[PDB]
């Protein structure tokens, strides 16, 4: 007796910008998915985050390295928003060497196969040595939410780094009248994503279905 | 930096000492976190000197009230220098701005 | 719950309580559902939520 | 010449702009001011107080 | 472990009355429990299906005020009695009950004349109140099947705001709620009343499925 929607067009704006169209919706369903799936697209997508650094030479993040612009803490930083997807696999490990003067950037790190760079123009760091090289091992795990390496549960070198998995930014979403068969009820909801690139805009869209789903299944058997 | 300010923070950020002001002008011959190294220019040099302002910027101290103190270079290899310009933000200084 | 000094209560809502009984007991002349003619409070707050 | 600025940035010159609540998604009934405030940690810490 | 998710271990039902249920589900995810609940809120309040009394036609009385001798009540408390009329129509999604009615007493439900496939939920329900024992009262009630709540403003017949869920009020809150170390957790407490139609516990489920259902397209 309700219309059921369906996933009708996915606008790829940019590469982490994205529109996603349902349709159709009945009176009062747009603005109640579109508010579940807000909440859940911002609080449960899992990504890949950076979550332990070893740079060679380095006991701790407040100290400096001969031949690096930055401070030992704003290379964590930055290293902290670089945007990675990890196929096939919930941990890896990347390499990166740089020699020489220049912005040491995402698209230095080592190739890897089952690793890939969504924003290989990410500065993690400036050489102004000719002398100077860094090398530095990256370990990047999956998981959801924003675990704080304080509460995170090791030989001297190893620095942690908190996890802010979320790859999702920014959710908004717009419910329209939709021109329906027939009906003029009917509407449509658009949700406008903004994430970091490591995620498919379809697949984060099932994945909070699925998770709103097994969520009501308790309320559906109620005992 | 405050989005809204009054125009004191530049003042204030280079009164107060805390940053690393260019002595004399020139080029940025070497910079990294800790150091920066000036190629004073030859209208400001006096005679018989090599020229080269260095500065050694103060890296992750306690002040009186246990906070951190820790000063990072604000200028890249290379870049012209002027006297009085602000080579290193101090802490709450941002580019030469108090920022609290 | 009460003051030992004159008898009055303590308790009392201030700040946003107040205000916001305040602006849920105001009224509107020209408010969206006028009129209407409502079986009891049950049915008010359906008809605002 | 503050309304100015926000006519420039294609804002409103009231400063007052539609809330939705993210609990709920409900639109707030009135305009809300919503900016940008210049704030400071100060050296309060409920860490060393506890 | 990135797929998994808390789900409700304690499920307490609380029978406040026969129409009148509190629901609490122990422990959900951080946020969800405000999720859930306004996501069934919202649907049991606008979206479940029900059957309510729509129109009326009242003999003598042909305008919404006016009156009619021998009733205690205004017309417009008899349509505030009608308004609270439960009815289960099984059969179709239109139905016309006579009420005829005459004598000294409060005519009920009870009155209405029977149609098999109409079930007055309570029949006690006072419709009004005859003070003369020759005050005749014999009106046509227009019983429809719809969604939520249609008042009569957005539609000699008079109307009546159509209460076709048949929830009566629906109320929830999130409480704080702790696993053995995670103590950010959400604990959702969801008060329910029903008019008697379904028991809450049904139209709770109801909710649940109509809203699982959207979902069918995207479900993996």
């Amino acid at each position: 007796e309700f219309l059921k929607p369906r996933l009708v067009d996915i606008e790829q704006v940019s590469s982490t910008h994205a529109k996603v169209t349902l349709e159709p919706l009945e009176r009062g369903f747009g603005h109640t998915l579109g508010n579940a799936l807000r909440r859940i697209l911002l609080s449960s997508m899992p990504g890949c985050a950076v979550t332990e650094v070893e740079i060679d030479g380095v006991l701790h993040e407040y100290s400096t390295k001969e031949g690096v612009q930055e401070d030992i803490l704003e290379i964590l930083l930055n290293l902290k928003g670089l945007a990675v997807r990890v196929q096939g696999k919930d941990e890896v490990i990347l390499t990166l060497n740089k020699s020489g003067i220049g912005p040491v950037t995402a698209a230095d790190i080592t190739h890897d196969g089952d690793v890939e760079i969504v924003k290989p123009q990410h500065v993690i760091c400036h050489l102004t040595d000719e002398n100077a090289s860094i090398s530095m091992r990256i370990k990047v795990q999956r998981g959801r939410g924003y675990v704080p390496a304080s509460t995170r549960i090791r030989p001297i070198g190893r620095l942690l780094v908190d996890a802010c998995y979320s790859p999702v930014e920014r959710i908004a979403y717009n419910v329209e009248a939709a021109r329906v068969e027939q009906r003029t009820d009917l509407d449509k909801l658009v949700i406008e994503m903004e994430t970091n690139g490591t995620i498919d805009p379809e697949e984060a869209i099932r994945r909070a279905a699925t998770i709103l789903a097994e969520q009501l299944e308790a309320f559906v058997d109620l005992r | 930096k405050p989005l809204v300010g009054t125009g004191m923070e530049r003042a204030v950020a280079v009164d107060s000492g805390v940053t690393a002001v260019a002595k004399r002008g020139g080029v940025v011959q070497y910079v990294d976190a800790s150091r920066i190294v000036i190629k004073v220019n030859e209208d400001e040099m006096y005679p018989g000197e090599a020229g080269i302002d260095i500065y050694n910027l103060t890296k992750y101290t306690r002040s009186n009230q246990n906070t951190c103190i820790n000063q990072m270079p604000c200028v890249s290899l290379g870049e012209p220098v002027e006297r009085g310009d602000v080579l290193a933000d101090g802490p709450s200084t941002d580019l030469g701005e108090l920022a609290l | 719950i009460l003051s030992p000094a004159n008898g009055e209560p303590i308790i009392v809502p201030s700040q946003d309580v107040v205000l916001g009984l305040y602006y849920m007991t105001r009224d509107c002349v020209n408010a969206k559902g006028e009129g209407m003619v409502l079986t009891g409070p049950k049915e008010a707050e359906r008809l605002y939520r | 010449e503050i309304k100015e600025l926000l006519k420039l940035g294609d804002l409103p010159t009231s400063g007052q702009i539609r809330l939705y609540d993210g609990r709920t998604g409900e639109q707030f009934e009135r305009p809300v001011t919503v900016g940008y405030m210049y704030m400071l940690k100060l050296n309060h810490l409920v860490d060393d107080k506890m």
